[PDB]
RNA sequence: CAGUAACGGCGAGUGAACAGGGAAGAGCCCAGCGCCGAAUCCCCGCCCCGGGGGCGCGGGACAUGUGGCGUACGGAAGACCC
RNA sequence: CCCGGAGUCGGGUUGCUUGGGAAUGCAGCCCAAAGCGGGUGGUAAACUCCAUCUAAGGCUAAAUACCGGCACGAGACCGAUA
RNA sequence: CCGUCUUGAAACACGGACCAAGGAGUCUAACACGUGCGCGAGUCGGGGGCUCGCACGAAAGCCGCCGUGGCGCAAUGAAGGUGAAGGCCGGCCGAGGUGGGAUCCCGAGGCCUCUCCAGUCCGCCGAGGGCGCACCACCGGCCCGUCUCGCCCGCCGCGCCGG
RNA sequence: UAGCUGGUUCCCUCCGAAGUUUCCCUCAGGAUAGCUGGCGCUCUCGCAGACCCGACGCCCGCCACGCAGUUUUAUCCGGUAA
RNA sequence: CCGGGGACAGUGCCAGGUGGGGAGUUUGACUGGGGCGGUACACCUGUCAAACGGUAACGCAGGUGUCCUAAGGCGAGCUCAG
């Protein structure tokens, strides 16, 4: 019974719940078990950078999150073509192709080509036969810097460029900002119906 | 702690705080929110008016991302920048107004509650109130729209 | 200035420069090839027509084409599958009328 | 996200997803279309290593389609450059 | 030059199912396809732009579950009517 | 003659031969208010990650705007949507006014010393007067929904447009 | 499952009821307002001048507000008893 | 195989009828015990009701689920039962 004042509660416990209860008492056990498999994998791949391949810069996909930017699944084939590396050598180098990602814009295309070229100058490629370097790297380069990289490979920046102060010109000072939103919200609302009234009045 | 509860004080008294006449029974009055129109009607009408019935239009698959618009009032607008931004703009001989992009601070609409300190500023937002964009022009500043 | 890039209205959004590309090759699924056109009309001249198609062509001989549209729509199900079934069958009758005039 | 959109004698009650953040992270293969003298596989017998390898005018499967190349991120064949 | 999975999709109707609401999925039965086509674009319909993916073939580690089993370790637990 | 239900039990109401031992408001979730603590327009790692080799330690510490996210800082409308500054004279000020209002401030006047005369330096009482906290009642003001009346203004689009 | 029986385990201290209103397929029950307790909070009188000691300002006169199962003084109201 | 039926029967799916053979459920309340009768179950007047208001019984005497383009609204002129 409701007593005097309070919320109308609707608790979801009519469905034999205490047979299905997931306790979490193995939680510090599995933080140890996962961590011992990070440390074990990172010494299997001994100079390879402990975290997997490089990931692209990906813009987040809605109106709530499109100002921030994250790392994606992989590089698109159009980014691989104009950075000039084959789509089947790139996983052997640690690049992670994503074959189903489109490139609609140009400056997000260029920001990942610039990421790929800057990676390719940065990685150190050991030869197949260490007794005979074919095309990979100089043996001096493989000695004093052959360490494993921890954390993500060149993690994704949220760069906010600082615009400096300036002088408000007179016409920018005279800009009807609220009125231009209400007219733009009204023109798109009435666009189809004014075009219909225009084409029927072409005859009558 | 179980040593501070009424059960330890009620450990000699027969009814255990629930009365000899009435009793403590299982569910006298229904279970849950039973009876909100029939015998618990006065409790729902006194305290939760509006609980029974439909009002308004249904909208399937509400995606709350596409109606995201966090607002900042006009009086907490200089807190989005550092204090040497506001102070050096006041000392400036040439009329240079600093820029306040509210979108990198996580706001989309500027609302006009408050009062601005008397110095020009350029505010870049996605949306403005009517009287929020005329408390910027009266202080001598400018509104700029960003998509 | 004037015409700030605006988040509402007809011309809205962040004003980006689109690149043009060769489209994804999966976009041409079901485009008709020369060779599979040749297979698909060898089959028709050797199998004929279904009895609803053969009946719908009879309603199209007598210029009763609203009823033939309703009949095809009753048997294949959709209005847009029916009105391209009909103009397919009308191209059969337009071809057979022309081939029998000579 | 969320006891939310929504369901519901719209009563009691029920009730997810996408975005965001993490753990982990890996991609591929045919048929078909085609070209390659069926270029393919199983079995048996003999011969050399502890299944490999090599023989058999040895059987059989298989053109009612085995193998290679090749699959939507295109692919192939030609020239040309490397 | 070469390019793709049909009693399948899809439509109707019946039944169960789902948050899925003029029908979310699944099934029966009848109808039953197309190839610039087809599917999806959460209100039934016609019209038209646009976006998106390529169904009706197949394989796949890791992160995940574990009151049974083998073998261990521990506990602000019980102490022989527990 | 005790427990019990009852208007009413010593009862010809029920239960109880006697003894030992066991024996009944718990735990989880969600709320509400009250209280304690920490931080405070913010707050919180809860999930994950990092740290001599895991007695204790399955603990403890750390991260950084990993703050993603929750709640809070803005409401109202079914929805499109819109969305909280005045006061004093263009200039100054920055949430209005009346009534009460703990406290604090001023204070005429008094208050003593062996004795007056002049003066000085602090203390005590104090009529009246002022600024008035929180909270209360009232009156105005602002935002959104909706009515009734009404006249102006705006322009890249002169509109079944915007304000 | 039970709106129905039965039982519900230590001591002292303080406070201390209700069987009535309204609604309910309500009459062996609940919601509702009364009645109770707890937690406070906002104020008032003020504490009283070390032992002392009615006092110390302006001939008189005066000693805060509010409040009440009460009377007084005004003044309305009523149709019982007779 | 020989006869006999035969595109009917039959089966599958939908639709209409029938269907206590079978299933599930319900079968008000108040009440001088219950049932029967009544409705004191939503309303209205007079009384009870104890001269403010409030006040109970299956207390008394009655009414009600309608009627009305005037039987509503103004104005004027009239005066009724006997
Ligand atoms: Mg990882
Ligand atoms: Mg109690
Ligand atoms: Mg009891
Ligand atoms: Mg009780
Ligand atoms: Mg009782
Ligand atoms: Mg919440
Ligand atoms: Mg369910
Ligand atoms: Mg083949
Ligand atoms: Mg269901
Ligand atoms: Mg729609
Ligand atoms: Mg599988
Ligand atoms: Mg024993
Ligand atoms: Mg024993
Ligand atoms: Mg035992
Ligand atoms: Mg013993
Ligand atoms: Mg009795
Ligand atoms: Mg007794
Ligand atoms: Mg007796
Ligand atoms: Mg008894
Ligand atoms: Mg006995
Ligand atoms: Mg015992
Ligand atoms: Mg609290
Ligand atoms: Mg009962
Ligand atoms: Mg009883
Ligand atoms: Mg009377
Ligand atoms: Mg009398
Ligand atoms: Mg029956
Ligand atoms: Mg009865
Ligand atoms: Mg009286
Ligand atoms: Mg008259």
């Amino acid at each position: 019974a409701p007593s005097r004042n309070g919320m109308v509660l609707k608790p979801h416990f009519h469905k034999d719940w205490q047979r299905r209860v997931a306790t979490w008492f193995n939680q510090p056990a599995r933080k140890i078990r996962r961590r011992k498999a990070r440390q074990a994998k990172a010494r299997r791949i001994a100079p390879r950078p402990a975290s997997g391949p490089i990931r692209p810069i990906v813009r987040c996909p809605t109106v709530r999150y499109h100002t921030k930017v994250r790392a994606g699944r992989g590089f698109s084939l159009e980014e691989l073509r104009v950075a000039g590396i084959h789509k089947k050598v790139a996983r052997t180098i640690g690049i992670s192709v994503d074959p189903r990602r489109r490139n609609k814009s140009t400056e997000s295309l260029q920001a990942n080509v610039q990421r790929l070229k800057e990676y390719r100058s940065k990685l150190i490629l050991f030869p197949r036969k260490p007794s005979a370097p074919k095309k990979g790297d100089s043996s001096a380069e493989e000695l004093k810097l052959a360490t494993q990289l921890t954390g993500p490979v060149m993690p994704v920046r949220n760069v906010y460029k600082k615009e400096k102060a300036r002088v408000i010109t007179e016409e920018e000072k005279n800009f009807k900002a609220f009125a231009s939103l209400r007219m733009a919200r009204a023109n798109a609302r009435l666009f189809g119906i004014r075009a219909k009234r225009a084409k029927e009045a072409a005859e009558q | 702690p179980s040593r501070l509860r009424k059960t330890r004080k009620l450990r000699g008294h027969v009814s255990h705080g629930h009365g000899r006449i009435g009793k403590h029974r299982k569910h006298p009055g229904g279970r849950g929110n039973a009876g909100g129109l029939h015998h618990h009607r006065i409790n729902f009408d006194k305290y939760h008016p509006g609980y029974f019935g439909k009002v308004g239009m249904k909208h399937y698959h509400l995606k709350r991302n596409q109606s995201f618009c966090p607002t900042v009032n006009l009086d907490k607008l200089w807190t989005l920048v550092s204090e040497q931004t506001r102070v050096n703009a006041a000392k400036n001989k040439t009329g240079a107004a600093p820029i306040i992009d509210v979108v990198r601070s996580g706001y989309y609409k500027v609302l006009g509650k408050g009062k601005l300190p008397k110095q020009p500023v350029i505010v870049k937002a996605k949306f403005f109130s009517r009287r929020a964009e005329e408390k910027i022009k009266s202080v001598g500043g400018a509104c700029v729209l960003v998509a | 200035a004037l015409r700030y890039p605006m988040a509402v209205g007809l011309n809205k959004g962040h004003k980006v420069t689109k690149n043009v590309s060769k489209p994804r090759h999966s976009r041409r699924r079901g485009r008709l090839t020369k060779h599979t056109k040749f297979v698909r009309d060898m089959i028709r001249e050797v199998c004929g027509f279904a009895p609803y198609e053969r009946r719908a062509m009879e309603l199209l001989k007598v210029s009763k084409d609203k009823r033939a549209l309703k009949f095809i729509k009753k048997r294949v199900g959709t209005h847009i599958r029916a009105k391209r079934k009909r103009e397919e069958l009308s191209n059969v009758l337009a071809a057979m009328r022309k081939a029998a005039a000579k």
